[PDB]
């Protein structure tokens, strides 16, 4: 891995989207893969491009909103 | 319409003294122009 | 969803006094009355301290600085939770 | 960065400003075309004894006037689209940094693998050292690979701020809870200067930009000691 | 439906309103609504220009599509002609005036 | 009801020399007064607020 | 009540005003000396 | 576009006091303003 | 010349365009204080000489018309257009207004949950309430056009009924939309749906009072047999304004609250 | 008396008058603070102080010129007092509204002047952005007060707008079509239009600012969820068409004076002059977006937008192109006004090619927030719209005077302005293409040389304005009243004499129907 690939879904100069939909996408494995076992298989890749993009502020305060319970996103 | 007409008669302002007119004109523009000088300055000394 | 109905080719004060009375106001009687069974008093939604939502950036210029204009204490909670 | 008593555009650092170089040439020399044209027709409608006040017949020449135009237009068009399209083009960077606009600084942040992140700030002129530029040298450079393709994500943590880059013709604005996107691209090691493009408070004019472009290996080894 | 009861202009209207109510249904025009029509415009049928002074400013549309109004003040007395194209044009007291 | 613009027509169309918004009596004259006073004294006091906002 | 109400009544009213106005700052003046508002004495 | 003569003809030397006014008008407020810059930034 | 012999009107000096300018002052910056040194009495002054001018302006207008008869075809003619093109100036600015919207709802930010409605926001059912004003305003659409026409056939009392029907309509949606807003479990501050909500249905809300005084003016203007079966620009008017008013809610109902919740 | 007549008017002429002497003064206020911003940048180092009082001051002298100056004076000034004398109507169609229109400036100004004082001012420039516009970073009454300015002086020209459209439609000689009016007539009609559609966008966009800053809402606020973005288009799709408000009636104005002055009877290609400010001005609104190129917006529609703003050549071009064609055979006068006329013709040729330059968003993505910008703007607005204004104001003071000024001065005064404005301006091109930003109270010691050439120019300016007053002064006190005028048979203005008198077309004017 060397940085988050192009992605065509997300081709144009905003790429908020991008680290936003990762971000979920992740947390979103991640509970699965915990409530199932499955021998608590890991989403990785989700975490890798979410981490590249996304700056700092937003993963800590989006994790903070997921703490308290007040992150807006379905997860 | 007592409204007198003509030259120097349908403007808000005296025109009949070359000199008084003079003086407004002075005044006019020039408090126009001085303005912002002294709004800066007000700026400047504030706190 | 309609089409349209009974054409009467000639409207004039009479034909629109029989809309007013003969359709126009009816309307108003059925909705309202629609309106008036759908009644349901929905429960006070559970309060949950979302960021995106009971926003202060600037105390009110009212009252406690706090409370919205039309502010409904049973159905509007304030940044903190519900009023009491 | 900016010499004394400069005409035109900052030398370009990579290839879509050199791109936008040439493009400039074409549209300054038709600019330099018409502008000329004019100021000669005008000249010589005011140069003869000659007179003819009567009517004149227009619509004929109406057209010659309104279908020139209309070509020269695509002569700029055409070219310009290109070049917009080449910039927003299908690329596959190596790496990813972010930069975050603050009210009178940008802050970096190199995240792909560690958490790599600084604040770049404006050296005082007060506290600047012999032959260092007087607005324009931060404490903090952004170090990146020379010869790479690096995809930068704009944003602020603020009011508006304007990421540029002249040098590498360069400039996105950071607008709070946006990520704009843009791929850099050096074709060349150094050090390149920007400044902030919008217009954000006080310090507007104090918080500008240092690229410094050294080898990966170089790149890498400033990384890690960087934390 | 049926029934009455609001007024009319022919019997509510007043000042220059029914002035030119009633001038107009005696077909005459005193306040300039409409477009005078041309004559000939020779010198012995110039154009009628009605006035309630000795000076009225006539404008004239030497061709039809023209896009260009010649302007002038027609003066009582000897019929005037249009300095673009001839045309007589003549002064006439205005009459109804209320 | 009543029908009685005949009688106002006359009192408005009277050849006093009157402006219309004072051709109707005294009233106009007191609301007139009452109104521009409003306005100027309603000025005055602005103009009164921005001098003492204009410091810290 | 209804018969004190008239049309033609408006002209004294206005005059009454200024009389009126007159005598009305007077009392403050003369409620002002007795007040001593500090702001009043301030003005 | 023609003129009667001046019915109040302004002769040059009235012309050189009406310029030389004209100009101290614009010229001395933000010339004093401006002189005493210092002053207010250093308060 | 002495003697116009145009169909013109020149209409007397009046002091109302300074006072309401001098109005205009005192409200905005009245509502500057408000806002910030917290105090209303200049934006209630400003409030009250605003009226009088209005009250004013507007009586000179009537008098000059009804009284006077300074209104000849060719006058009125330019007041239809006036009026059209202020109805014009008013699309556009509720045009703002929508487009804020569909800004928002299309491209929903991920501070809002990524979607829309956003997270923690419960609309109200267009179906219910919603759907009682919508069919209240198009009645007085129908009512309003019976007015019209009684009107013009002379009709003196059937005009009075239908103007008076219509008038009652528009106030039941004021009520109506009141209740609405005290009931509603979400505010002006919950976001940028509240933001929308509120500005967009307030804005028209109030032009909704505007239309409503403006049609009880014509009520009494009626009353006092100031209209002509052919004359009464103030009654076209008062109705285009209504009209322009149904208008604006059906794309509100259809936009904010059925498709956009 | 003087009340009655000056406050309350409901003349056309005396209204202009107003407007001229509101837009004259609020011309000095503007000329004052442009001379602090040259002031402040014509040495490396700061003399005021930092961005905040800096752009406070540059954010005034834009308000101040465009909505206090330029507008006031060409559609208010000089709208009301030649368009009923052009179309032969007695005055407007509403007397009264048109006097509110005008005193609605002064208050409007007043809040602008007030802005400046409480606090620190709004130091947002002339776009008020958010969020630097916000309660945050500018908290306090200043925007909000810039902001009702703003709301004023809306209602102040969609009101003019409303009175202009139905005065000119509807107010006309009955056999006159509208392919009669003048080109004057035409760009004044052209103009209320986007005024009227334009005017209300601005207002809904700075409402959603005031409410986000005092009312809780975020409209422009991410957190809310809201877009900093949205604010940018609804301001811009008003600010757009509000620069061709701003040259449309110099177009007109430039029509008739080199038409005049070259002794023809009417411009060449009439009907394609209207044609090209109708298209002008409706291209004119669909465009706004290139004021947003370096955004974030797709490839496609920033495709879209450059192309769409390059179209607006095409009309531009058949009216430069026809006043050249209008000056051909000509009998040319080269009195001041004419002098105005070419350097406008050149000038705002220069400005609107570079404009071009501009319209590309690949190249304008290193151009855009740069001083090659304000070179664009300021030679189509100081050497464009002000050159209008000059020639406009020194070819028909007799007509509103009834005096006459002293045309060698008025050259003098033209040789001067010429030099400045071109020294102020020029250097900037380069100023821009080297990277220097806008908006900034200090600059690099590269771009040391250019800024100082360009700071002399602008004194070089200064120096010119202080001469018209006195020019204006003169002409007062000598009093060489008008006796004869050219070329009245096309030119309806002039034939009542100078001045004319309160009351014009009393009895109407007879224009037969062929
Ligand atoms: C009256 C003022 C005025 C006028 C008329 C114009 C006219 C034009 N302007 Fe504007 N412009 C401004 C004033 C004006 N502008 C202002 C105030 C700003 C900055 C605002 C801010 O952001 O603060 C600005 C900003 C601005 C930008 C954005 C810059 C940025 O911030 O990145 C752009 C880009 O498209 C632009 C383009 C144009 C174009 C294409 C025209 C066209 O109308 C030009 C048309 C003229 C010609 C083309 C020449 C004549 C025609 C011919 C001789 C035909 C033959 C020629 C060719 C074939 C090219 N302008
Ligand atoms: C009408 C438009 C107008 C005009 C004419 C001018 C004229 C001047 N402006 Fe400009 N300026 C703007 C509108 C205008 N400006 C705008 C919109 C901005 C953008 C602000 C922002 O960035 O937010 C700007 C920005 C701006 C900048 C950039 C600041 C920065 O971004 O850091 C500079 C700097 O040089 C400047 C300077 C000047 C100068 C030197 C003049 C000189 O040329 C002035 C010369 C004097 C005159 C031409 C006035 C004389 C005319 C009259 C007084 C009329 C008299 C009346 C009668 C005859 C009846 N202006
Ligand atoms: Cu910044
Ligand atoms: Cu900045
Ligand atoms: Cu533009
Ligand atoms: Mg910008
Ligand atoms: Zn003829």
């Amino acid at each position: 891995y060397q940085t988050a690939p192009f992605d065509s879904r997300f081709p144009n100069q905003n790429q908020t989207r991008n680290c936003w939909q990762n971000y979920l996408d992740f947390h979103r494995c991640e509970k699965a893969m915990t409530a199932k076992g499955g021998d608590v298989s890991v989403c990785e890749w989700y975490r890798r491009v979410y981490k590249s993009l996304c700056p700092i502020s937003w993963v800590s305060t989006w994790d903070d909103r997921r703490a308290e319970g007040t992150f807006p996103g379905k997860i | 319409s007592h409204y007198e007409e003509g030259p120097g008669k349908n403007i808000p302002f005296s025109v009949e003294n070359k000199w008084r007119l003079l003086a407004m004109m002075t005044l006019f523009f020039g408090s126009g122009f001085a303005a912002p000088f002294f709004i800066v300055r007000h700026q400047l000394l504030k706190k | 969803a309609s089409a349209a109905k009974g054409d009467h080719g000639g409207t004039g004060a009479r034909t629109w006094r029989f809309l007013t009375f003969g359709l126009a106001l009816p309307s108003v009687a059925l909705c309202t009355l629609n309106s008036w069974l759908h009644s349901g008093h929905r429960e006070r939604p559970a309060f949950i301290p979302y960021h995106h939502l009971r926003i202060r950036t600037k105390p009110f210029s009212w009252g406690d600085g706090n409370h919205t204009f039309f502010h409904n204490p049973r159905v509007n909670p304030l940044p903190t939770g519900y009023e009491k | 960065m900016a010499y004394p008593m400069q005409l035109g555009f900052q030398d370009a650092t990579s290839p879509i400003m050199e791109e936008l170089l040439h493009f400039h040439d074409h549209t300054l020399m038709i600019v330099f075309l018409i502008s000329s044209l004019v100021l000669y027709i005008i000249s010589l409608m005011l140069t003869t004894k000659l007179t003819h006040t009567s009517t004149m017949d227009a619509q004929e020449v109406e057209t010659i006037w309104t279908i020139l135009p209309a070509i020269i237009l695509i002569l700029i068009a055409l070219p310009s689209l290109r070049i917009l399209y080449m910039m927003d083009e299908i690329n596959n960077p190596s790496l990813t940094v972010k930069t975050m606009g603050h009210q009178w600084y940008w802050s970096y942040e190199y995240t792909d693998y560690e958490d790599l992140s600084f604040d770049s700030y404006m050296i005082p002129t007060s506290e600047l050292k012999p032959g260092e530029l007087r607005l324009l040298e931060v404490d903090n450079r952004v170090v990146l690979p020379m010869e790479m393709t690096i995809r930068m994500l704009v944003s602020s943590e603020d009011v508006l701020h304007s990421w540029a880059v002249p040098s590498l013709g360069l400039k996105t604005d950071a607008i709070p809870g946006r990520l704009n996107q843009t791929t850099l691209m050096s074709s060349r090691p150094g050090l390149y200067y920007g400044q902030c493009s919008e217009i954000c408070g006080s310090n507007h004019s104090f918080m500008p930009i240092v690229l410094e472009l050294v080898p990966l290996k170089y790149f890498e080894k400033w990384s890690a000691s960087m934390l | 439906a049926s029934g009455g009861g609001v007024p009319t202009d022919e019997e509510q209207a007043t000042g220059l309103e029914r002035e030119v109510m009633l001038a107009a249904r005696k077909g005459q025009d005193p306040y300039n609504i409409l477009a005078p029509k041309a004559t000939s415009g020779t010198k012995e049928d110039p154009n009628l220009v009605p006035s309630i002074t000795n000076k009225r400013i006539v404008g004239c549309i030497c061709e039809e599509d023209n896009s260009t109004v010649i302007w002038f003040w027609l003066h009582k007395g000897e019929a005037q002609r249009c300095p673009s194209c001839g045309t007589h044009y003549k002064l006439v007291p205005h009459q109804l005036a209320h | 009801f009543e029908n009685r613009v005949a009688e106002k027509q006359k009192l408005f169309q009277e050849d006093n020399g009157l402006p219309v918004h004072l051709k109707g009596g005294a009233t106009d004259n007191i609301l007139y007064r009452v109104t521009m006073t409003l306005c100027l004294g309603g000025t005055l006091y602005s103009l009164y607020c921005l001098g003492w906002a204009s410091f810290p | 009540l209804t018969r004190f109400l008239g049309p033609r009544y408006r002209q004294l009213a206005r005059n009454w005003v200024p009389t009126a106005s007159l005598w009305g700052a007077v009392g403050a003046v003369g409620l002002v000396w007795a007040t001593d508002w500090r702001l009043i004495l301030d003005w | 576009i023609t003129a009667k003569p001046a019915k109040t003809p302004t002769s040059p030397k009235e012309q050189a006091i009406g310029l030389s006014v004209t100009f101290l008008s614009f010229l001395l407020p933000a010339g004093w303003v401006l002189y005493h810059l210092d002053n207010y930034k250093k308060s | 010349m002495t003697h116009q012999t145009h169909a013109y009107h020149m209409v007397n000096p009046s002091p109302w365009p300074l006072t309401g300018a001098l109005s205009a002052l005192l409200m905005t910056s009245g509502l500057t204080m408000w806002f910030h040194f917290n105090s209303m009495t200049l934006l209630m002054i400003g409030l009250t000489t605003n009226m009088l001018t209005m009250y004013q302006w507007w009586r000179d207008v009537i008098r000059e018309s009804t009284f006077q008869g300074h209104h000849t075809p060719a006058v009125q003619k330019g007041l239809r257009y006036g009026m059209i093109l202020f109805i014009i100036s008013e699309v556009l600015f509720f045009t703002g207004f929508f487009w804020a919207f569909y800004h928002s709802s299309l491209a929903p930010t991920p501070e809002l949950g990524g979607c829309w409605p956003p997270t923690g926001i419960h609309p109200l059912n267009p179906l219910e309430v919603p759907l009682l004003n919508t069919s209240v305003l198009l009645a007085s659409g129908v009512s309003i056009t019976w007015a019209h026409h009684s009107l013009m056939e002379g009709d003196r009392k059937h005009m009075l009924q239908a103007l008076f029907i219509t008038i009652t309509l528009g106030v039941y949606f004021t009520l109506l939309q009141a209740s609405e807003y005290y009931e509603a479990p979400f505010t002006i501050s919950d976001g940028v749906y509240g933001s929308t909500f509120f500005v967009a249905t307030g804005f028209h809300g109030l032009h909704v009072i505007i239309g409503s005084t403006f049609l009880i003016v014509c009520f009494f203007r009626q009353l006092k047999f100031h209209f002509t079966s052919n004359h009464h620009f103030g009654f076209e008017a008062g109705a285009w304004y209504w009209h322009f008013v149904d208008v604006v809610w059906l794309f509100l109902y259809v936009s904010i609250y059925w498709w956009g919740s | 008396m003087f009340i009655n007549r000056w406050l309350f008017s409901t003349n056309h002429k005396d209204i202009g008058t107003l407007y001229l002497l509101f837009g004259a003064w609020a011309g000095m206020v503007g000329t004052a603070l442009s001379l602090l911003i040259r002031a402040e940048l014509g040495q490396p180092g700061t003399l005021l102080g930092d961005d905040q009082i800096y752009n406070v001051v540059v954010t005034a002298h834009a308000f101040v010129m465009i909505f206090f100056m330029v507008m006031p004076i060409m559609i208010g000034g000089f709208g009301n007092w030649l368009v009923p004398l052009m179309i032969g109507a007695p005055d407007m169609a509403f007397p009264r509204m048109n006097n509110m229109s005008f005193w609605l400036l002064p208050p409007s100004f007043l809040l602008l002047l007030a802005s400046s004082m409480v606090e620190a001012g709004a130091g947002t420039g002339w776009t008020v952005y958010p969020p630097l516009a916000g309660n945050l970073a500018h908290a306090g009454a200043s925007v909000d007060l810039t902001i009702f300015s703003l709301h004023l002086a809306g209602v102040s020209s969609i009101l003019g707008a409303i009175n202009f459209i139905t005065t000119i439609i509807n107010m006309k000689p009955p056999a006159m079509s509208q392919y009669q009016t003048p080109l004057f007539v035409w760009s004044v009609m052209i103009t209320a239009v986007l005024l009227l559609l334009s005017l209300p966008v601005l207002a809904a966009g700075i409402t959603m600012l005031l409410t986000d800053r005092n009312l809780n809402t975020t409209f422009f606020d991410p957190a809310g969820g809201g877009d900093p973005i949205l604010y940018q288009h609804l301001f811009w799709f008003f600010g757009h068409p509000e620069v061709y408000i701003l040259i449309l009636p110099g177009f007109g104005m430039i029509s008739h004076i080199v038409t005049y002055y070259s002794g023809k009877k009417e411009p060449f290609g009439y009907m394609g002059m209207v044609w090209a400010m109708m298209s002008i001005g409706f291209l004119g609104f669909i465009v706004w977006a290139h004021h947003m190129f370096t955004v974030g917006m797709d490839v496609d529609t920033r495709a879209y937008f450059t192309s769409a703003t390059m179209i607006i050549a095409i009309p531009t071009g058949v009216k430069v192109f026809s006043w050249l064609a209008t000056l051909h055979g000509g009998n040319i006068k080269w009195s001041p006004a004419m002098m105005w006329a070419l350097g406008f013709i050149f000038l705002f040729t220069v400005g609107g090619l570079t404009g071009i330059v501009l319209a590309n968003s690949s190249l304008d993505i290193v151009l855009h927030d740069t001083y090659y910008v304000v070179a664009h703007f300021h030679y189509v607005l100081s050497m464009g719209a002000v050159f209008a204004i000059m020639g406009g104001f020194v070819h028909w003071f007799p007509l509103f005077s009834g005096y006459t000024l002293n045309d060698t001065w008025a050259k003098i005064h033209f040789a001067i302005m010429f030099v400045g404005v071109n020294m102020t301006f020029f250097p900037q091109h380069f100023l821009g293409l080297s990277g220097m930003p806008r908006r900034y109270s200090d600059y690099p010691d590269a771009y040391t040389m250019w800024n100082t050439i360009s700071s002399m120019g602008s004194f070089i300016s200064l120096t010119a304005v202080m001469l018209m007053v006195f020019i204006i002064w003169e002409a007062f006190a000598s009093k060489r009243e008008v006796l004869t005028v050219d070329l009245t048979t096309t030119n309806l203005e002039w034939l009542n004499g100078c001045p004319p008198p309160y009351h014009t077309f009393e009895e109407p004017t007879y224009v037969n129907l062929k």
